[PDB]
């Protein structure tokens, strides 16, 4: 995207967190002072489960948990004066 | 211009509104491309053995041999403008690359799980297994796929290799 | 939490103060008083800069009603989407995956919020896997049998019939299978013998 | 106008003189006393982000 | 120029509205697909058509 000044490469892989461009992310991060790192951000973990022909997994326990969710409804209702917002007296 | 700089600001203020459009057009972009495709946490692969019982994959799984990266199929759909006065296009933040490995990652954790790793951990089932509890969710028994498993795989054989087909030919 | 609900706030308090402020912006004219205008230009020449004025007001106007019209849509489409879902949350349990909340759906309890409306989701999740060998279907002396709810499973030694969904090993009886066929066209079969009450 | 001044491969006949883009705009010229094919460029810019 | 630059801001407001009716539409096709996706890949659907 273009020239990047201030901030050095790693090549580790974390979360990321301000997002610049064609997956780069730069973040606050320590070295070891405290400067701005670049990085190519993370899809996930490695979770490779085996698979054959005489294997089954069945689970012995359960959780119960609760999320929620924020859906606005409405918004504030407006009324402007004609003859007033366009002439004074 | 430097004398048309003067009278363009006795107009107002309106390149904070455009530009406040253009950011916020951006950045639903960018969420409209990642709700779509990152729902997952974990990348699941796919096991060095393919014999799912006797069924082929081998047009939708990622060609390991093209740096590329993508399947039969994603190859045809994908082999299917300067700045002029300020004219700018932004690049996105989620790349073909990253795209490709999120569809594998899904396909790879679909065929392993069946429909438990989009509602916990993943739990691993035979590939007959996972289709003859799916027959039994239009009223089909078992049996049935117990006799025809092989006229079946011959007909989703059959069926994969005819879409390649049916979109090479179809332009439109 | 809240960035939703406020988002929409402060869209309208940019817009307000952005259609105050195009007041004071000359369209085109010596000054925005209309009066010191009428006062030092003639009745002639006083026709020309409200004329620019006025127009750039209109379109002002015009520019915040479509906003205001193109918001309003988005905001109606929410407003749908949402009574949908509490329709299908609250009165009556649903089995479309992924729509109310990340689990197996329950229950779930609505709560008020200005502008707003938030939703309380009970889900069910198991954990605690165990691998064991299962197998599709037994062979008996001169008949195979399938599991009508359930899986055949075995811990090793013996063989077992639990549900998709919990571990409870029970026998293999005939009050959970059927006989269909014999044991010539299953690939996979095994020999077992079935409990008769 | 302004613009970098560089040389393009390009095979004018010999009654041309001025050039144009796809966009309606100004892309090669012609040296009066040289008969040279020049390419012009639009000079850099760009914007800045913090 | 100031008719000049009034079309030209006319021209530029035109472009942003048009801009923005086709990004609501983008908008809710992309719900709609990404609603189809999680009711189709992770699970299987008893929805006719």
């Amino acid at each position: 995207a273009g020239c990047l000044i201030g901030a050095e490469y790693v090549n580790n892989s974390y979360e990321c967190d301000i997002p610049i461009g064609a997956g780069i992310c730069a973040s606050y991060q320590t070295q070891t002072s405290q400067s701005i790192i670049a990085y190519t951000m993370s899809l996930g973990a490695e979770n490779s489960v085996a698979y054959s022909n005489n294997s089954i997994a069945i689970p012995t326990n359960f959780t119960i948990s609760v999320t929620t969710e924020i859906l606005p409804v409405s918004m504030t209702k407006t009324s402007v004066d004609c003859t007033m917002y366009i002439c004074g007296d | 211009s430097t004398e048309c700089s003067n009278l363009l600001l006795q107009y107002g203020s309106f390149c904070t509104q455009l530009k406040r459009a253009l950011t916020g057009i951006a950045v639903e972009q960018d969420k409209n491309t990642q709700e779509v495709f990152a729902q997952v946490k974990q990348i699941y692969k796919t096991p060095p053995i393919k014999y799912f019982g006797g069924f082929n994959f081998s047009q939708i799984l990622p060609d390991p041999s093209k740096p590329s990266k993508r399947s039969f199929i994603e190859d045809l759909l994908f082999n299917k403008a300067q700045k002029f006065k300020g004219l700018t296009v932004l690049p996105p933040l989620l790349t073909d690359e990253m795209i490709a490995q999120y569809t594998s990652a899904l396909l790879a954790g679909t065929i392993t799980s069946g429909w438990t790793f989009g509602a916990g951990a993943a739990l691993q089932i035979p590939f007959a297994m996972q289709m003859a509890y799916r027959f039994n969710g239009i009223g089909v028994t078992q049996n049935v796929l117990y006799e025809n498993q092989k006229l079946i795989a011959n007909q989703f054989n059959s069926a994969i290799g005819k879409i390649q087909d049916s979109l090479s030919s179809t332009a439109s | 939490a809240l960035g939703k609900l406020q988002d929409v706030v402060n869209h309208n308090a940019q817009a307000l103060n952005t259609l105050v402020k195009q007041l004071s912006s000359k369209f085109g004219a010596i000054s925005s008083v209309l009066n010191d205008i009428f006062s030092r230009l003639d009745p002639p020449e006083a026709e020309v800069q409200i004329d620019r004025l006025i127009t750039g007001r209109l379109q002002s106007l015009q520019t915040y009603v479509t906003q205001q019209l193109i918001r309003a849509a988005e905001i109606r489409a929410s407003a749908n989407l949402a009574a949908t879902k509490m329709s299908e949350c609250v009165l009556g349990q649903s089995k479309r995956v992924d729509f109310c909340g990340k689990g197996y759906h329950l229950m779930s309890f609505p709560q008020s919020a200005p502008h707003g409306v938030v939703f309380l989701h009970v889900t069910y999740v198991p954990a605690q896997e165990k691998n064991f060998t299962t197998a599709p279907a037994i062979c008996h002396d001169g008949k195979a049998h399938f599991p009508r709810e359930g899986v055949f499973v075995s811990n090793g030694t013996h063989w077992f019939v639990t549900q998709r969904n919990f571990y409870e090993p029970q026998i293999i009886t005939t009050d959970n299978t059927f006989v269909s066929g014999n044991c010539d066209v299953v690939i996979g079969i095994v020999n077992n013998t079935v409990y008769d009450p | 106008g302004t613009g970098v001044l560089t040389e393009s491969n390009k095979k004018f006949l010999p009654f041309q003189q001025f050039g144009r883009d796809i966009a309606d705009t100004t892309d090669a010229v012609r040296d009066p006393q040289t008969l040279e094919i020049l390419d012009i460029t639009p000079c850099s810019f760009g914007g800045v982000s913090v």
